[PDB]
């Protein structure tokens, strides 16, 4: 068997050098899957991967080479192509049935080769193919480790974050997805308060607090989240005054009725304050004025007589 | 054991 | 005298010695310095040793927050390095100054995060500790976090607490911008689909759960595909009726449009799902809209699908 | 000339 190992070599040249006619000529079912005798020991596909010839690639895997070989260091050919950027290659590879995360003798994976290039595109392309950032090599070091920009760090992990959520979704995994989102900030509160950015935005004094609100309520904020002292966004806008807020808030479901720690309702605040159109508001969209606080007190009880003389109506 | 390059080229 | 006294005081506030301490503290020595080794303060010693009632009674009997040792740390720094979370607040309580800079310029925040104190760096979080502050070799407190976990921890903390600054001032573009990052609309970069087409089209049974969670979590009920479909295009085609219903919940818009101008009616007329034409109308899908290439639902439907469009 | 450590101990 001489022959069929000088006959090797000629089909191993022609994948590296792209040789369609000479591969075509020398491929057959008995060396497709044949292993250079010296250097790596590499298979036609992991030569036709590491010089990206993507013809001489899709010709391979088309006539039965396989994928998952490897060569004398462990190496897949989707590591070949990885290390080199050869992005069409790898997806070519992926849509054959590459494992994404397939080791090497050392626990380097394709991304761990990408990362550690800088080949930005193919990171992205893998971590779209389940690729795992977090996976350590033999030296405790992930593709996140050897990713030599911060921007390429956040992307990875950014981008890892991101397909497990669709994966979860995909696979309608509830649990999954939770944990993914674990992390959101859009109710995010402040320790000590607990006070949301909607909290912040219906108690600003700037002119576009009211845009602020409808956005953080667009994006998932809560509308009747309750700070230390149980006010929620309602109760804030309303002792203030920030009638377009108040507005916004009663469209996103606003609870009118809601009592504070003290038993008040918004519309306790606001007459407590002698904040008139707010009160006549609150009234219109279904504030309760007989609502008695844990001080004994309705809303008219503490205001002035122009906010007795609205609420008795 | 240092682990050697995988066989291929960049681009260009 | 003063001198064997200070070594004394110094050694009583290392100890926890209250006794000792408050028989030899005196406004003339509150604030010595050890003569050798890191030339500490008793309020550095008692903060590094985690003395908190020596630290209460130094902070009331006139000790200084701002004073220095040999490196130009300050006690908050000690705190923190230790990981002694209620010197820490207490400290900061006190009026310390939470990046305070040693010579290094290593913040109280380098100190807590390089050692992984993770609840010592909330609490710095939570008082303004900024961590993308660069010490003398330019490395944040995020780079020195010694695992991806406490990174995580830190980015979010101070993505949360600006978020809540930027809300205070009404500043729309800043608010506008920390939301784009938000997971929840990640994008697949080819295909441009978000989690909420993915769940949509999943042929798992909790697929409505999911739906109703994403969109509950700020999922854009609109959001489109790079062939320009919503989630309502996606389950028409699909007949995926339950996960429809949630979307019209939500405010879906029903006559959005693809690339090719049809509205989800379009492509279930298309598909020949009869229930799913009669949901879309009953959610009031406009059967009228003639796609780009001139055709309205009915006119790409079997009879069945037309009949559906006359009743 | 080396950053040395504060002075103290964990906890």
């Amino acid at each position: 068997v001489l022959t069929g190992e000088y006959k090797k070599d000629e089909l191993l040249e022609a994948a590296r050098s792209g040789n369609e006619e000479k591969l075509m000529a020398l491929l057959t079912p008995l060396n497709v899957n044949c292993h250079a005798s010296d250097g790596r020991k590499s298979t036609p596909l992991h030569l036709a991967a590491g010089y990206n010839r993507v013809r001489i690639v899709q010709l391979l895997l088309q006539h039965g080479a396989d994928v998952h070989a490897k060569d004398k260091g462990g190496l897949v050919p989707l590591h070949n192509a990885c290390s080199y950027g050869h992005y069409e290659v790898t997806e070519l590879l992926l849509k054959h049935g590459a494992c994404v995360n397939a080791m090497d003798l050392w626990q380097f994976t394709p991304l761990h080769e990408a990362a550690s290039k800088n080949r930005v595109e193919v990171c992205s392309l893998l971590l779209s193919h389940g690729a795992d950032p977090t996976l350590v090599n033999c030296h405790g070091k992930s593709a996140v480790d050897m990713a030599p920009t911060p921007e390429l760090r956040e992307r990875l992990t950014y981008e890892f974050k991101g397909h497990s959520l669709l994966q979860a979704a995909r696979e309608a995994d509830l649990a999954k997805v939770k944990k993914t989102l674990a992390l959101e900030i859009i109710n995010f509160k402040q320790p000590q308060s607990h006070e949301t950015a909607l909290h912040c935005a219906v108690a600003s004094l700037h002119p576009k607090r009211k845009q602020v609100a409808e956005l953080l309520l667009r994006k998932g904020a809560n509308v009747n989240e309750k700070n230390k002292d149980f006010m929620t966004p309602l109760h804030v806008a309303a002792e203030r005054a920030h009638n377009d807020v108040m507005e916004v808030l009663h469209k996103h479901g606003a609870k009118m009725n809601a009592l504070d720690s003290l038993g008040q309702t918004a519309l306790h605040r606001a007459a407590l304050a002698g904040h008139l159109q707010t009160c006549r508001l609150l009234l219109s969209y279904g504030s309760d004025p007989s609502i008695i606080s844990l001080q004994g007190f309705t809303a008219a009880q503490m205001g002035n007589e122009a906010v007795q003389q609205i609420l008795s109506e | 054991s240092p682990r050697g390059c995988a066989d291929g080229r960049d681009a260009d």
